[PDB]
């Protein structure tokens, strides 16, 4: 949004970069930070965590009604299962879209999400602008930001991540896909499918 | 504290800004930014609670417009200095000389096995802060509950949206580690923790969606019967 | 709306920045910033509660540490391109021309003794915003009045740390402008006007001071007996 | 307050001077904005209204006890007795400090402030730290900022300008004073002191 007051993005990136080498170069010599330490958490999330977990978790649970119960039940448990967990993860809730209600995911005090399952957040649900409305108009949001219509008759219920529960959402399985397998549905469930933000994909 | 971070239900703050797609880190900053958490935290800076105080305490003006992982290098000099591990004025020439040189060399270090070691058990291990009390849960499923308008100028998870207004608890988690201790730096003394359903009508008045429920998870402390 | 700029009570602004001493105009751009209010009043961009909503939609950002004036300013603009005054692209490529030539002259113009006279009769003879009902007051000194929890979208005067808390009334002041009508353009729609006295503990809970009281103006609608 | 994000003041002075003038140039253009308007406006506040105002106001409800009665049941009507009134103080509402209590006034919501009586306020008053905090922890920042101890027995009564209402303080007259004269009493009253922030001047 204009301000007149901010640097350009060239110039902010340019004193990010300095103040970051900087704090880099004092916990380098304290010993507690190194490249190979740095290179790791990066492939991690890169590469190794990511939305396909989750994808994974969707799929089961479309295809497994005790599995879903499960995952209803305590989420942790059941992803471990998958070999699935870990870091900001490790007490996952999951909440079942259905006809009658459609569950939002939001942390307005920061930018918890549930990292296991989805890996890091994109930057516009950690920003301001997604969290300071989805609590108030979810319905307007969605509609606006999204494409997403949910009809006012719909309950719409967004959890707002306070505590170090991690909230995540069991889209509905998109119509036309009797008998699909595990692979051919996994391509329906995107990230925004399981923050609540946009259903599964449609065909 | 009342601090501006705490967006929710605030008006104003203008429309999403999503590109089409994006990769997980948008410069090797963002990478170095990243993998200072488990660092500092390995190093005594600041547990988690701690770490979201610390960006709580930014610039309002700050936070809102500059890039996310620069709240977190905020929040590690906030407590880098708390703790007299970061001497700032060493930190200012430091920066004036990578600003001036900046392909110069990071400083020569000797790579470290355990420090591998700690990001894989965190990331696939978890850092769970569940943990077990003496006494059993106050309140149960179905309990009609106000929300403590407490205002506590340290670290706390009281939504200035929920404040005063009454919900019903949904869920009974166990016991957590308590941010109003642990963010302050006065240690876990977990308390028992709830998810609890307000209406849009409660947190909005009238200008609230007539078919929606906000759920907002809430320690013990924050909440009372009726 | 809930927006940013409704500050009391928010915590982590910082120490007050206050020099010995500062002219009443920091500069001549100031000045005329400021003289633009009663021009663009007079030719009917908005009035005081339109004004204000203008700066209240401001991006926080550049509210929270713009010069004051510049506030005056956004709200010229957003004013005057609602009412189809102000063309945006031709704001643009003047303001570029002064970017470029700073000294440039401004445009010929006649003086007009009835803008002398607006501005003298404004500044002494005021512009009141009281005015005569049909009704009588609802409410006296001492009945005991909730503050509303609506949170409309458009203008109002409902600070966000009074919402939902419990106030005497201590005095009734008569009828004024209703500021959530008049800011959104619905016109003056006057409502019987009171101060209520919010206790610090009320307001803030435990961390309130425990002899502090403070006194906030609430129009009818938006207290009701508890 | 630090933002890597911002410009230095000069280049924001820069860009407020060449908007300001643009927009000049149009309502110039408009028939609605003169030279002469805005030397006006700028003179009236510069050198016609301001504290010296109030400090009269002050000075009689202290040696006045009949207008003092009248000045804190309608301030408007009592300060029109001296001439003084107009725009921004068309509902004044002066509180009158006491060994009991002791007032202070802020427009949280903007800047609101009797204008009539002490001028145009200064930039710490239209600030986001001063009306942020003061409804908070008003007595904090008395001591903070101001040097201004008030003992915790005394209530401290926080004035917000939500309305048209415009609240003034009358300070407490300086012991020591006896007899003093109206002229030499309006050397120990200040802006601040009507504003609540300060006692008046001490000897
Ligand atoms: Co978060
Ligand atoms: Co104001």
């Amino acid at each position: 949004t204009e301000n007149i007051l901010r640097k350009s993005d060239e110039e902010i990136q340019k004193e990010i970069t300095a103040r970051v080498k900087a704090l880099e170069s004092m916990l380098i010599e304290q010993g507690i930070l190194t490249t190979s330490m740095i290179d790791r958490m990066a492939e991690i999330y890169e590469n190794e965590v990511g939305p396909h977990l989750g994808a994974k978790v969707v799929v089961k649970a479309w295809t497994d009604p005790e599995f879903k119960k499960r995952l209803l039940a305590d989420g942790t448990e059941a992803c471990k299962e998958l070999g699935i967990g870990g870091l900001q993860g490790e007490d996952m809730m999951w909440v079942e879209n259905t006809d009658e209600v459609h569950h939002v995911v939001v942390c307005t005090l920061c930018s918890c999400y549930p990292r296991p399952v989805l890996g890091l957040p994109p930057n516009w649900f950690k920003e301001p602008q997604y969290r300071s409305r989805v609590v108030r108009e979810p319905r307007q949001l969605l509609k606006e930001e999204f494409g997403f219509e949910v009809p006012p008759s719909k309950e719409i219920k967004v959890w707002d991540s306070s505590s170090e529960m991690r909230f995540v959402v069991l889209p509905q399985r998109p119509a036309g896909t009797d008998g699909w397998s595990e692979e051919e549905l996994a391509t329906l469930v995107t990230r925004e499918s399981m923050i609540g933000v946009e259903p599964a994909k449609a065909v | 504290m009342n601090g501006v971070y705490d967006v929710g239900g605030t008006d104003g703050l203008g429309p999403i800004n999503r590109p089409a797609d994006e990769p997980v880190f948008r410069a090797e900053w963002e990478k170095v930014a990243f993998a200072m958490f488990p660092a500092t935290f390995r190093a005594g800076f600041m547990g988690l609670d701690e770490f979201r105080f610390g960006i709580e305490q930014m610039n309002p003006a700050e936070y809102l417009e500059s890039p996310y992982y620069w709240h977190w290098i905020r929040t590690y000099i906030h407590h880098g200095v708390r703790t007299g591990k970061i001497d700032l004025e060493e930190l200012e020439r430091r920066t004036q000389y990578y600003r001036e040189n900046p392909d110069a060399p990071l400083p020569e270090h000797e790579q470290k096995p355990e420090l591998i070691e700690f990001v894989n058990q965190a990331v696939y291990g978890g850092l769970p802060a569940s943990r077990e009390v003496d006494r059993p849960p106050k309140f149960k499923e179905g309990d009609v509950v106000r929300f403590s308008t407490a205002s506590p100028k340290g670290h706390a998870r009281r939504a200035r949206y929920v404040r005063g207004k009454t919900g019903t608890v949904v869920k009974h988690h166990g016991a957590y580690i308590y941010p109003d201790t642990a963010g302050n730096g006065l240690g876990e003394c977990p308390e028992h923790l709830y998810t609890v359903r307000f209406t849009a009508q409660e947190l909005w008045g009238p200008e609230g969606d007539p078919n929606s429920s906000v759920y907002y998870d809430c320690w013990e402390p924050y909440i009372e019967l009726v």
